[PDB]
């Protein structure tokens, strides 16, 4: 889980990322709301990297379990 | 416990005088027998007797027999007599006979291995004739009605008896059904008079079996048909949906917990499921039935089709597939409807032609997407010797959709030969060509006043179409018309012919180029001359290609062998398809999904059949195979939803494509017209990654761009439109990944071995 996978994470969970992306994304609008846009997802790329960095430690403990060293053998 | 120590077959040796006899023993129901004896199967009849012996039914006669085990012998009674081994009709009964062995095989009694699907193709068979026979109900209802001579009141036996008099009477005939409805309304009349006191009781207690009858075949002879299969497909969903969302365990413990107050229940489900391949065979035979030759399906063979078609499981994968065949076969066309609308358009416009609607249904036949090359072939002359003109303009108007066309031009010959000219360039491609088309029959024609037909740089195009329909033999066509291209050489020697175009009379293209090379083609062969730009074929420009032949030539696979010098051998090999789906444009009611999912999962099963057998009948290691479908019409979507489509279309298919090595794929699609094009990369079975791109034209060139949406540009972000392949696929990719991390690559060991041991003498 790098910066990028972090984001692309966030791409399918954060409302608010996701209202920016949507928007950005969306063709015929004008430059200014895409520069607008772009600097906003920028902000909260790099602002929500502590809580979905926590989520992916979580998402690497799960498989660390007794229950797999069971199955596998 | 594992689903394999449940069996229900034991192997038997006993040796008799010396003779060891090697018997196996199954059961095709809780009281059937089977037993292979000396390589042949007999069926028993066995019921057990409380004093431990046994009924046995073998050939007619009865049997009550015992056995006795000892130490080292088996002592067989039978009747008075001991052998000791050493041990070492109707139509409606043929209804149930074969429903109850289907149902007994879905059951998990099955037969054993090398016996079985001998006999339960036959059962699936005559169930499907039985079925459709329009005499069955007619017998249920004499059975049931024989059976009940009285306690029935007159007024409804007699309508009833006249109903099924006259179905008798009509039977095997157009417009002819079975009166369920008729006989349904007579005793719902009289019920619904409701007479008291014990005519009531009588009459709805003696009636029950007609009712039943008439509820059976209440969508008739053909919708009961489909039920039964319907029924028979429900009891595999029964099982085996207690399989599915977790490992074995999980269902066997779950089961325990359900059917607490019994065990039974749990040993069903776990025997039936331990012969779930039988299972599967019957199944697919049982699909192959129910929704073959009929491109329809209702809302109950849908809901069936949709649950067994998330059967996970890869146990059960067989079945799956298959009814995700149906889903997607049945929304196709019958050439029913193509055939009757432009035959006639084509022979209506004869009798007298400029009444201004039939000049606008050959420019709509000539300006659809839809695909029309499967009719146009067949009008020789039909009855009217005229329609080869209107044809020999129509099928070059149609397949020259890149050409710019102005001026097309009748001419006869003094004979029954009719010749359109055509003289049309390229805007801007190749920087003036001319052509035309004839017809003849059977063959002769063509040879007997090819000269004189001709007479309409090597810029002419000559397209010949000859009426010999039957039997897709593409050796035997190819040589009819190669014998005659090697002798003739008119197409150069006359004024220059690039190309003389073959069309056999479901069209099978054969192009000859008798100027320079061998008169033979199998790159374009089965494509039209016109349309051969739209295929994405050319693209190949660093591969030699050879053409893989199939069945169903819609398809075109290639194995491309990468051009290299005459030192290093060729490494890269790969696999290519290329297929187009022809249909006319769309409008979009939310109902446009289908066509585009349907047409582009068919073509992707038959290309992963193609490239299955292809790539393990040779040994050429290839890497990276390809795809690329062509939706030519248009449709209005949002490019996102197609990219949800395709997402679904191509992951649940992931793993068989990951296991033929099928990397890349590449989709256009017209949208609204403006093409876009996704290209998809997809690695092992659990992410597909998809890009989008538009196609823009909006420059001074004839030169197209790709542009991206924003959100991921890609490497294809500026690349043209059209670009080669080739790489070095081993051995001069890893060596510098290797070098780069400041070691050899391993296949360099033994060499520097040798050479150390040089430098060690």
């Amino acid at each position: 889980f790098r910066r990028k996978d972090l984001v692309k994470t966030m791409r399918r969970v954060d409302p608010v990322y996701i209202h920016l992306a949507e928007r950005l994304g969306t063709p015929e609008l004008s430059t200014a709301e895409r520069k607008e846009l772009e600097n906003k997802l920028k902000e909260r790329e790099e602002f929500l990297i502590p809580i979905y960095h926590q989520v992916a430690v979580q998402f690497a403990d799960l498989h660390d379990t007794p229950g797999r060293m069971q199955e596998k053998g | 416990l594992p689903a394999h120590t449940l069996l229900n077959t034991v192997d038997v040796e006993l040796i008799y005088e010396g003779v060891k006899y090697v018997l196996k023993v199954t059961r095709q129901s809780p009281n059937s027998y089977v037993v292979i004896m000396n390589g042949s199967c007999v069926e028993v009849d066995v019921h057990r007797l409380s004093d431990g012996g046994l009924l046995l039914s073998y050939d007619g006669s009865s049997y009550t027999t015992y056995m006795k085990e000892e130490v080292d012998r088996y002592r067989i009674t039978i009747g008075n007599k001991t052998c000791v081994f050493e041990k070492e009709e109707k139509l409606h009964r043929v209804f149930h006979y074969v429903l109850d062995n289907l149902v007994n095989v879905m059951n998990g009694y099955c037969l054993p291995d090398p016996f079985f699907s001998s006999k339960v193709k036959d059962w699936v068979e005559r169930l499907m004739k039985t079925l459709r026979d329009p005499s069955l109900p007619l017998l249920e209802l004499q059975d049931i009605m024989t059976s009940v001579s009285g306690r029935i009141p007159p007024n409804v036996e007699k309508s009833i008896k006249k109903e099924m008099a006259q179905y008798a009477s009509n039977i095997t005939s157009v417009l002819c059904q079975f009166p369920s409805q008729q006989i349904a309304n007579i005793l719902d009349s009289h019920a619904a008079t409701l007479n008291r006191k014990s005519e009531r009781e009588v009459f709805f207690m003696n009636t029950q079996s007609i009712v039943q009858l008439v509820q059976r075949y209440r969508s008739g002879i053909r919708g009961h048909m489909k039920a039964v299969v319907m029924d028979l497909l429900r009891q595999y969903l029964r099982v085996e949906t207690q399989f599915q969302n977790g490992h074995y365990d999980k269902c066997v413990f779950a089961l325990r917990e359900e059917n607490k107050s019994d065990m039974n229940t749990v040993l069903n489900y776990i025997f039936s499921h331990a012969q779930v391949t039988k299972k599967n065979l019957l199944v697919t035979m049982l699909i192959d039935q129910l929704c073959g030759r009929d491109p329809t399906l209702t809302d109950e063979l849908l809901n069936i089709l949709t649950e067994l078609t998330q059967l996970s499981k890869t146990t059960n994968a067989k079945v799956a597939l298959r009814a995700r065949q149906v889903l997607i076969a049945s929304h196709l066309p019958s050439y029913e409807l193509r055939h009757n609308q432009v035959e006639s358009i084509f022979l209506s416009a004869i009798d007298m032609y400029g009444h201004q609607f039939c000049i606008e249904n050959l420019q709509k036949l000539i300006l659809s997407e839809t695909s029309i090359f499967d009719v146009l072939p067949n009008f020789f002359y039909h009855s009217n010797q005229v329609v080869r003109m209107a044809a020999l303009e129509v099928y070059v108007r149609r397949a020259y959709i890149a050409y710019e066309l102005n001026s097309v031009q009748h001419r006869q010959l003094k004979d029954n030969t009719c010749v359109v000219e055509f003289q049309f360039m390229l805007p801007t491609s190749h920087p003036q060509r001319m052509g035309g088309m004839v017809s003849f029959r059977t063959f002769e024609d063509f040879v007997r006043i090819f000269d004189e037909v001709m007479g309409c740089e090597p810029i002419h195009i000559l397209n010949v179409a000859i009426k010999t329909d039957c039997d897709i033999e593409d050796d035997r066509l190819a040589a009819m018309f190669r014998e005659f291209t090697q002798q003739n050489k008119a197409t150069l020697v006359d004024h220059g012919i690039r190309r003389l175009t073959f069309l056999v009379a479901f069209p099978k293209f054969f192009t000859f180029r008798a100027r320079d090379k061998f008169e033979e083609d199998r790159i374009y062969r089965h494509l039209e001359p016109a349309l051969a730009f739209q295929l994405e074929l050319n693209r190949m420009r660093n591969f030699d290609l050879t053409a893989i032949p199939c069945a169903n030539h819609k398809m075109h696979l290639y194995l491309g062998a990468a051009k290299v010098e005459v030192g290093t051998e060729v490494t890269d090999y790969r696999f290519f398809v290329r297929a187009i789906i022809r249909h006319s444009d769309l409008v979009t009611k939310e109902a446009s999904f289908e066509y585009l999912q349907n047409e582009g999962e068919r073509l992707l099963l038959e290309a992963m059949d193609e490239l299955e057998v292809a790539f393990n009948n040779t040994n050429v290691r290839t890497d990276c195979n390809h795809i690329f479908l062509n939706f030519v019409p248009t449709v209005i979507m949002d490019p996102s939803k197609i990219e949800e489509s395709v997402r679904s279309m191509v992951m649940r298919y992931g793993s068989r494509l990951w296991k033929l090595r099928v990397l890349q794929a590449e989709l256009k699609i017209n949208i609204r017209a403006i093409p876009i094009r996704l290209f998809l990369t997809n690695e092992s079975g659990y992410y597909l990654d998809i890009s989008l791109y538009k196609e823009v034209t909006d420059s001074r060139t004839a030169q197209i761009m790709f542009q991206a949406y924003g959100d991921k540009q890609g490497p294809l972000h500026g690349m043209l439109i059209n670009t080669p392949y080739v790489t070095k696929d081993l051995l001069q990719s890893k060596r510098f990944q290797a070098q780069s991390l400041g070691t050899t690559y391993i296949y360099d060991i033994p060499e520097m071995f040798r050479q150390s041991l040089i430098k060690l003498w």
